[PDB]
């Protein structure tokens, strides 16, 4: 997340977006509101840079 | 023309020098009072 | 030993002071801090003066925290080292005080001077008030103040409630104990005291005087009507006057008009009022009627 | 023993120590440490002192670590190598510290100097408070304070409660067992006692002191009322006077209004109370309307 | 066999030492490593040290490894080889340290120096915590602490609780066991003794001192209430004084207003406070309002 | 600092009123009245801060802090 400020010539770095990867998708519990709770199928949130 | 001297508009000191406090009195209060007015 | 329970010593008083400080180990019961910013504030003051230096933008959500305000009383004679009992009160938005310790508190006076530190565990009922508590021995005494105690020869006996018919008992009373001109009235409240010069001596003659046995005088016939809490109390002065009295859904037990008998103790003034059959709101206004017209031979003082 | 339980002495007296600290070895019932950055901060702290530099910009989520604030009291002579007690109390959003571990603590002062070092176990009582504990002897004092004792003639004994009988018959005391001008009265809280020069001396003279006898004069009759915790407390000193009592859903067991008796002694106060048939929370407002009126003859105190 | 109860040695006292460590050997119940950076961190640390060296850029997410915390205690004059036992207390996330092994680990004292060295088998319970265990010898002492001991000719004992008459009766107890001049008294919790010159000779006066048997003066009246906990502890010397007490939903087994008689020994407020038939979480808001009436004659402690 | 939102939920405004008695002394002790202001609920266990009472002529004359007992 790089953000611009005005005078400035380079963008300043915010900040970055990581995305959480599991080994069963399936198995989230759906809380509702488009959110998905850990399961026990669905252990261990891997939490990685995207694209890797 | 800008060299003669002048009275300025508000004159004297623009500035006060606070008056020390009355000295309390030995009265078992803490509350002390400034002379009324 | 009624000197002592009638009057007050001059320069003998209790002086008010107040703080303000922080609260901890709450049970997810503390300030929300997002409604009250002086919590979150004080808290990184501490931190700072502690040596934990927290970075101006950042997003504290505390839950066990609370800004609470200290008060206390500074007791005559108040020596550096003495311990106090004090009061903790919540501030702003919080649920419960039931498990907190109060934390480096300085108490200060009406002249906003250090006189105390308080700094202890709250004890809280837990129909109760959860939002404050009292620490006892929780503040320790810092400063002391000057008096004029043992200087001079006169020491003012003040009366808690005004009499001159009291102020003289009370004049009377030292005289016959102490010597001819020892007690003299200045006023219906003052009574004035010549004692010995120096420190021990008026101690002394203080403490012989604070004992002594008065026999109290009759006071002025006063009913105290209390509208907030629904109560009515009367004095044994309080004295009746004959006349007829009617109010709503109250009839002789008959006519609506029933009578009150001339009464001149308490125990009539009881009977003749409980002959009536009226619920206490109900005798506030009977009571207020009767002091209008002139029956009640009474001061109605409503608190 | 009783002067050791009315009085204290002049240089002994107890400070207040305070201090940050963390707690480890939660169950997953710390900090959040996203709501509590200093607790992350103070984490980071601990770790690069160590030798362990995390990179400043992490996400640390942890859950067995709560920010705390430790709490001591600094004793009368305290001598660096004692230990002492300490509470500890969480400070944002952590849920237990149940089977928590102190880390190294240091305890500052008022003048913000460290007095000693907190370092121990937790003990949590497990209806019961979560966020708080107490660690025996969890701190061990590193600093000692300079004194004026055993320098001089003269030392002070400050009564808890303010009295010229009492301090006169303190005063009584010392001087019938210990010579005639062994003590003094200063005013109505500060007795003064004369005692050789040196240390042992004057700690041979405390001793005999403090465990003296001390007939308790009557005090001055007070009624302690809590409306928070719905409580009143009467002394013995208290006394009534005839007079009539009406409030809410209360009467004659018939009228509303319910004479009450002069009493002398406190089981006739009791009596004449219980006659009324009064809830606490009644007897609250009753007792306030008699004061207000006159029949209570006692300090009416509401803490 | 009581002075060694009731007072410690000047020189001899204990030390604190923090350390971090790994535990390894855990069954999938570690660190998340994914929220707590420093665990993969140090794992590399160790790994380079070792000779291995991971390339920076790699995900590696464990789970039978554990960032802890270790604390332990430098015992009095401990030497190089013995062994102490040791805290293991998790960091963060981390669920068990059941079957762990703790790894090398240096503890380090307040100057930051290296005093012990921590490696073994963690002992969890297993209600009970699992993120807090305890190593018995689980850490080699490495470094030593110069002392004064056996150095001039006075050592001091320092009382565990400041009084002056107990200071002057081991003062006396000493000067009765071994002659005259032996042991002298410097302030309410300090007593000086005279030891002859050298090692071996100081620590036969010692021995012989430590076992002495000295009875125990009576201390002050004192009611410690713990609220967190809801508990109440009164000592032998808490007294009694009559008077009234009112709360709520307690009443005469009758009126609201019951009578307390006057107590002397501990028996007696016994059963005076248990005719109230008060829960503890009542009776410490009786005691509260008591102690401000001033019907209990004892200090009144919230720990 | 000024620009802040501050809602709170254990604070009252408070109006206290009192009597002067006569031949009154400094350090005498007397009752008070404390009445809400706005929109209160309750003050059920409030506490009273330092209240300074003033006269018809806009002077000191006595200082509040104490309990306030309310029937309930």
């Amino acid at each position: 997340v790089s953000v611009t400020q005005q005078g400035q010539a380079a963008p300043v770095q915010v900040g970055q977006l990581n995305l959480t990867t599991f080994m069963n998708d399936t198995g989230l519990e759906s809380i509702g509101e488009n959110l998905y709770i850990e399961t026990q199928s669905s252990g261990a949130p891997n939490e990685s840079t995207p694209g890797l | 023309c800008a060299w003669i001297p002048a009275k300025p508009l508000v004159q004297g000191a623009t500035t006060a020098q606070p008056i020390p406090g009355p000295v309390p009195v030995a009265n078992g209060s803490i509350f002390q009072s400034a002379q009324p007015i | 030993e009624r000197i002592r329970d009638l009057t007050s010593v001059q320069g003998v008083r209790e002086n008010s002071l107040i703080g303000y400080g922080l609260v901890v180990g709450l049970d997810g019961t503390g300030d929300q801090t997002t409604q009250t910013p002086f919590t979150t504030q004080t808290l990184n003051n501490m931190l700072s003066q502690l040596g934990i230096t927290v970075p101006t933008g950042t997003n504290m959500q505390l839950k066990n925290v609370a800004a609470v305000m200290v008060t206390a009383s500074y007791p005559p004679f108040a020596r550096q080292g003495q311990t106090i009992d004090v009061v903790v009160s919540s501030m702003g938005n919080a649920k419960s005080l039931r498990g907190g310790t109060l934390l480096m508190t300085p108490l200060k006076g009406v002249d906003s001077q250090v006189y105390a530190l308080a700094q202890g565990n709250i004890l809280v009922g837990g129909v109760n008030q959860l939002n404050g508590g009292r620490i006892t021995n929780g503040a320790i005494i810092e400063r002391e103040l000057p008096t004029q105690f043992g200087a001079g020869n006169t020491i003012n006996l003040q009366l808690n409630d005004e009499d001159f018919t009291m102020a003289q008992q009370i004049t009377d009373a030292i005289n016959r104990a102490r010597g001819y001109g020892s007690a003299t009235a200045l006023d219906a409240r003052t009574v004035q005291v010549r004692v010995p010069s120096g420190n021990s001596s008026q101690v002394r003659f203080l403490a012989d005087i604070q004992n002594m046995e008065v026999n109290v005088t009759p006071q002025d016939a006063k009913v105290v009507i209390n509208s907030r809490t629904g109560s009515v109390v009367m004095n044994r002065e309080v004295t009746l006057d004959s006349c007829a009295v009617a109010q709503g859904n109250l009839s002789v037990t008959g006519g609506s008009l029933q009578s009150v008998r001339s009464s001149a103790n308490l125990n009539s003034v009881v009977r003749a009022l409980n002959a009536l059959g009226a619920t206490p709101m109900d005798l506030m206004s009977i009571l207020q009627s009767m002091q209008s017209a002139g029956c009640l031979r009474a001061k109605l003082e409503i608190i």
